[PDB]
């Protein structure tokens, strides 16, 4: 044991330190996925619920707890090799527009291929339909999907179609908008209930 | 008799 | 018009095809089948490094078999010595997701990049001690899979958008910029004689470039799933690979046809990480099954099991020196075995 | 009739403390900071049933006690022990629950595999200490009937002594850590009542599922605790009893049969912790019916 | 026209590919051999030398 | 790059000074800050040894127990601070970085320092103290050590150094076989774990100095004579 070898031991003590006080801030933080097309509204979201560069990374803090967001902007629409990467992160964040009726079935494509994805068998995925209000604005369907003609509310039709596509992990459908203020607090109660499932089904509490 | 007299368990 | 070139380019295809089968007459099993075999390599834990904080992506050795550079999820560029398990640098990169890392020969730069589409090359010599942004290659369009250091100026990269290209430490720009594939880039691998090198694609494909000339002269399509692991043998006339479907393939750029294929009916998960010995005897592969299982590069059997880990191992290297193997999976444990 | 069920469910504890210890320690995968708190139940239950088995065995059905004048030091004392940790463990194991259910995130730390060992060597040290001076105070002394010596933790120097022992024990063993669980138990019931509301269940069938997994957990959380109570309160009843009256000596067949009782109750708690995983939720069943189906 | 230069491009790298005089499987096989064979006892890998001379 | 060193004059015996060694154009808090002492006229000493982050500290033996060193993140500067000055306390201080990893450069950059007037141990005893040799030509410096610092690892801890008139000294090789930055090629050092040899094949008007070296085996440094080159 010289000198010179018991110094790097001390600065290796040194460097296992800092990496252990990085670890308390990556532990404390949580990492979310931003999936959708071209035509989705992510833009929108990452703008207004903010509280080449392939990828973009959103650090917030809400309600005393960080998320950090990646979304991918400038990169090719395979989602086959590089999403193993994002792979046991807290939750992904898909997106799809409600309105345009078009591209709305190779959305639910993509939306089947993402969450039948091997890689993906135990991250929860919450869906936002966004631009409701012009959803609304143009409903006041048929020749996309016929089932619509016979589907009736229970005593939806895209939320619907959205369960029956994700239960074909736990799927949560909900509605947003442009103007919306109060979605940074739905996706924290979303994301707290995904940790809580999460800490049941480890302490096999479920 | 010899039970009934000791401890709690 | 363009049918008929199609038709063309197909029949130029199977009479290419048809060459490749024609001159295969012994094929190699039959030719290995009166040598002597390897027995059982069964390695134990030597080194255990639990300084990463979260899953290792990726790792690669140098020339000494003393520092390790080691990749994880985090964005902690973790570079260590293998002998004492002391830690000589940490870089603190600016993203988190990394996907690839090398070490330069001449221990003086290091990289490392993923989904970020920029190369940060970083500097180990420097007079101020600490690590500095050095070189910040950009000008991808996909994300960056494998790269390695070719020389101490000069390194070809590879990215998700089926091109690579060779970038200069010093100058910063695409001095040669191969032709796309149809499939995304997922791994590389330079020939030990440093004048061309192979890369494998997503499509079941495999091409073989050169650094002067910026184009393919080998051309492997031998699989049936996406490649996710290739390496090239230490004598510089063969290169095996690894796709999904959990089938090794050893190819040969002489006689352009597959050599020797390991897989077994046992093993459904595919390997992630392939890498032959410093003779090339033993065939290391990661596979995805909780463990690894090692082949014999001439009977293509399985030389032994390592099942030390307990996760998806993600990265396999072997050492120059032959004297170390450093396997690192999600568990953030880059175990040593000898 | 008694010995039979007292048989039955002795050897059903003992088999699944062994199953949970053996599961724990030869898996080598779930060995997480979770299960190190169930871990140490098991272990507390398993150490409980062979240190108090035999030894109640061989005071109701033997009429001689056959261990000498040390027997009466280490083979009890060790027992407080285990059954002070056995409930301590209950306690930290509610705490961890009040970790894992009231705050998912406002708990997420780095540090937690040394400080859960840590806080069971505490536990098992503060366990050790308490029942010290049971050991200290363990003497043989007669007993006028007419008169039978045996293993005894209360001499008969003073009355005020053994009093104020069993009026510690049943403070620092019934009151504080009955009422800590419950407590606890009933601020989760009532988080898990609160967010069995705000989950989107509108259409989805696996929301629906986890709502009636949650319900279930809740109710089995609540007959848990009324279950831990309704067996320590008659055992810690019986030992006030037989402390207040040890001036004399009462064997009379209602007494026989009421610390029967209470020694069943006090055994079922034992004797139900390792069965609570395997009753209460899934992806724990297979393991421990794979623990005993291999040999079979 | 994107189409028709694409199809030239693949079929100027096909020719250039066959271009390469091949040789036979077992030269390569033979000399993979004994590339294997003349590094076998330099492998610490293939053979695992003692403690002491690590 | 920048280490400016203040705390200098002349001081009655047995009072006390407080030396300062502000560092610029590197990361201080990595290097590990060391003090040596240059009387008029003789070789280096050793005093204190801190590493990084102050976790633990050494002191010479011969001055133990007066002086106290302590760094400054926040700041990044230096302190040493001495009490009971004696009559062999008066010498020219240097502050020094050095980083320790495998394969590092301790002792690399010396600082200007300022003079200050008042009023096993590694013997390592040159074989040969003064050769003086017209420049042009190669020669080489030999010398011993009362124990062989060659540990078991195999690296030979050895520190050659080299302090021109009016410059601080300055690294030359690492362990005896790894040569320095921004340092020509024709030094080179050989030998075995009791003897050492350092080879030089062409002179010039510029590198002729004082070849001073120490030994880095042991926690207690102690900085051997040198080639003292007298005439
Ligand atoms: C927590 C329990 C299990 C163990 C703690 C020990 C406490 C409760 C017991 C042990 C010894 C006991 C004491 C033994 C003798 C002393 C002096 C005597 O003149 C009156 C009783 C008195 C004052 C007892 C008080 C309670 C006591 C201190
Ligand atoms: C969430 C965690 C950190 C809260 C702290 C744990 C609480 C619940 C546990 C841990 C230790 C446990 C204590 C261990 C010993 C003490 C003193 C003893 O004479 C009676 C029980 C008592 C009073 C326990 C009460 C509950 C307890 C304090
Ligand atoms: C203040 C009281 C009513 C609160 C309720 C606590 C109950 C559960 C406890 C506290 C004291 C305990 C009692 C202490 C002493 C009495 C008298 C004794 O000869 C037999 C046991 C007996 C009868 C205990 C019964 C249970 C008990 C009453």
């Amino acid at each position: 044991l010289s000198a010179e070898d018991k110094a790097a031991v001390e600065r290796s003590k040194m460097i296992e330190k800092q990496l252990q006080k990085d670890k308390q801030v990556y532990r404390r933080t949580l990492r979310l996925l931003l999936l959708g097309a071209d035509n989705s509204g992510k833009s929108t979201i990452v703008k207004q619920m903010r509280i080449t560069s392939g990828i973009f990374e959103t650090k917030f803090q809400v309600d005393k707890v960080n998320f950090h967001m990646f979304d991918v902007g400038a990169q090719r629409d395979e989602r086959r090799k590089w999403i193993q990467c994002f792979n046991d992160v807290t939750a992904i964040i898909f997106v799809v527009d409600s309105s345009d009726y078009n591209r709305l079935q190779e959305a639910l494509n993509d939306f089947k291929s993402i969450w039948n994805n091997r890689w993906l068998r135990t991250i929860s995925v919450i869906l936002f339909l966004n631009k409701q209000d012009l959803l609304a604005e143009k409903v006041l369907i048929e020749d996309y999907f016929p089932e619509f003609a016979r589907y009736t509310t229970p005593e939806y039709f895209i939320r619907k179609e959205f369960v029956d596509i994700s239960t074909a992990h736990i799927c949560y459908p909900h509605f947003t908008c442009s103007v919306d203020t109060e979605n940074a607090r739905r996706i924290f109660n979303d994301c707290k209930d995904i940790i809580l499932q999460m800490n049941l089904r480890e302490y096999n509490l479920v | 008799n010899h039970w009934a007299v000791g401890h709690l368990m | 018009e363009l049918d008929q070139l199609r038709q063309e380019a197909e029949q130029l295809k199977n009479q290419i095809r048809d060459a490749r089968k024609a001159c295969a007459d012994a094929t190699l099993s039959q030719i290995t089948n009166n040598i002597d075999p390897v027995g059982r390599i069964q390695m134990r834990t030597r080194r255990t490094l639990r300084g990463h904080l979260a899953k290792i992506y990726a790792m690669h050795w140098g020339t000494d078999s003393r520092l390790l550079v080691s990749a994880s999820q985090d964005g902690k560029l973790i570079i260590w010595d293998s002998y004492t398990t002391n830690k000589v640098h940490a870089i603190p990169l600016r993203s988190s997701w990394v996907m690839t890392c090398a070490y330069a020969p001449s221990g003086n730069y290091v990289a490392c990049g993923g989904l970020d589409n920029i190369c940060s090359i970083y500097n180990l010599k420097t007079r101020e001690g600490n690590v500095r942004v050095s070189r910040e290659l950009a000008g991808h369009t996909g994300y960056l899979s494998c790269c390695r250091f070719l020389d101490d100026n000069q390194i070809v990269t590879s990215s998700g958008d089926t091109t690579c290209a060779l970038w200069d430490i010093e100058t910063g720009q695409q001095t040669t910029t191969f032709t796309g594939h149809t499939g995304d880039v997922m791994s590389l691998s330079l020939a030990p004689d440093t004048r061309l090198f192979v890369s494998g694609a997503c499509d079941a494909s495999a091409k073989l470039w050169d650094v002067r000339e910026g184009m393919c002269r080998q051309t492997f399509t031998g699989h049936e799933s996406d490649i996710n692991a290739i390496c090239f043998f230490p004598n510089g006339n063969a290169f095996a690979t690894g796709s999904d479907d959990a089938t090794c393939r050893l190819f040969d750029l002489r006689a352009d046809q597959e050599l020797m294929t390991y897989s077994h009916d046992n093993i459904i998960c595919g390997i992630t990480s392939v890498s032959f010995s410093k003779s090339g005897r033993l065939l290391l592969a990661g596979y995805d099954d909780f463990n690894c299982n090692v082949w014999d590069a001439l009977k293509a059997d399985r030389a032994g099991v390592l099942a030390g880990h307990d996760n998806r191992v993600s990265c396999l290297g072997v050492t120059d020196d032959g004297m170390a193997v450093a396997t690192g999976s999600w568990d953030s444990f880059l175990k040593i075995w000898n | 009739v008694i010995p039979a069920v007292y048989g039955v469910i002795i050897l059903i504890g003992l088999i699944g403390n062994i199953t949970l210890i053996k599961i724990f320690c030869t898996v080598k995968s779930m060995r997480n900071v979770p299960n190190l708190f169930i871990s140490s139940l098991a272990l507390g239950d398993l150490l409980l049933l062979i240190t108090c088995a035999p030894v109640d065995a061989s005071r109701y059905l033997a009429d001689r006690w056959l261990f000498g004048r040390i027997g009466c030091k280490l083979i009890p004392f060790i027992q407080l022990t285990s059954v002070g940790v056995s409930v301590f463990t209950q306690t930290a194991l509610s705490a961890d629950r009040y970790k894992a259910i009231v705050r998912p995130m406002d708990i997420q730390a780095s540090h937690a595999l040394m400080k859960i060992c840590l806080k069971a060597a505490f536990i098992w040290i503060i366990s050790m200490l308490l029942a010290i001076p049971e050991a200290v105070f363990s003497d043989l002394h007669p007993f006028h009937e007419q008169t039978f010596i045996s293993c005894a933790p209360y001499p008969h120097s003073n009355e005020l002594h053994p009093k104020i022992h069993s009026m510690a024990s049943f403070l620092v063993f019934y009151v504080i850590p009955l009422s800590i669980i419950s407590v606890y138990y009933y601020f989760i019931a009532k988080n898990l009542i609160q967010s069995a509301y705000n989950l989107p269940v509108e259409g989805n069938i696996h929301v629906k599922k986890q709502i009636e997994s949650r319900k279930r957990l809740a109710k089995t959380v609540l007959v848990f605790v009324g279950l831990f109570a309704f067996c320590w309160l008659p055992n810690h009843v019986i030992y006030l009893y037989r402390s207040y009256h040890y001036s004399e000596v009462d064997t009379s067949m209602l007494h026989f049969v009421t610390s029967i009782c209470a020694r069943l109750l006090a055994f079922t708690n034992s004797c139900v912790n390792p069965f609570a995983l395997y009753l209460l939720s899934k992806s724990f069943r297979k393991q421990f019916n794979t623990q005993l189906l291999c040999c079979q | 026209t994107a189409s028709i230069a694409q199809a030239r491009k693949l079929v100027e790298q096909l020719k250039m590919e066959a271009n390469i005089d091949r040789i036979k499987v077992s030269k390569a096989a033979a000399d993979l051999m004994a590339y294997c064979e003349a590094h076998a006892k330099e492998d610490p890998l293939l053979t695992p030398v003692p403690a002491s001379e690590n | 790059v920048q280490l400016v060193e203040s705390g200098g004059g002349l001081v009655q015996p047995g009072g006390s000074r407080k030396l300062s060694c502000s560092a610029s154009g590197f990361a201080f808090s990595s290097f590990g800050m060391h003090w040596v002492r240059q009387a008029p006229e003789k070789g280096l000493e050793w005093v204190a040894y801190i590493s990084s982050g102050s976790g633990t500290i050494y002191y010479a033996d011969t001055v133990k127990g007066r002086f106290t060193i302590s760094r400054d993140d926040p700041k990044n500067t230096l302190f040493l601070q001495m009490t009971s000055l004696r009559s062999e306390d008066t010498a020219m201080y240097y502050c020094v970085r050095s980083i320790y990893y495998y394969g590092s450069s301790p002792f690399d950059f010396w600082g200007q320092g300022t003079t200050l007037t008042v009023s096993a141990d590694i013997v390592m005893t040159q074989a040969t103290s003064s050769v003086p040799v017209t420049p042009g030509e190669s020669v080489s410096i030999s010398c011993r050590s009362s124990k062989s610092l060659l540990h078991s690892n195999g690296n030979t801890y050895l520190y050659w150094f080299l302090q021109r008139p009016g410059q601080s000294p300055q690294l030359l090789i690492y362990r005896m076989s790894n040569l320095a930055s921004g340092v020509p090629d024709r030094f080179s050092g050989s030998g075995s774990g009791t003897a050492f040899t350092l080879t030089i094949s062409r002179l010039e008007a510029e590198d002729v100095g004082v070849y001073y070296c120490m030994q880095h085996l042991e926690y207690p440094l102690t900085f051997g004579a040198g080639t003292k080159l007298e005439l």
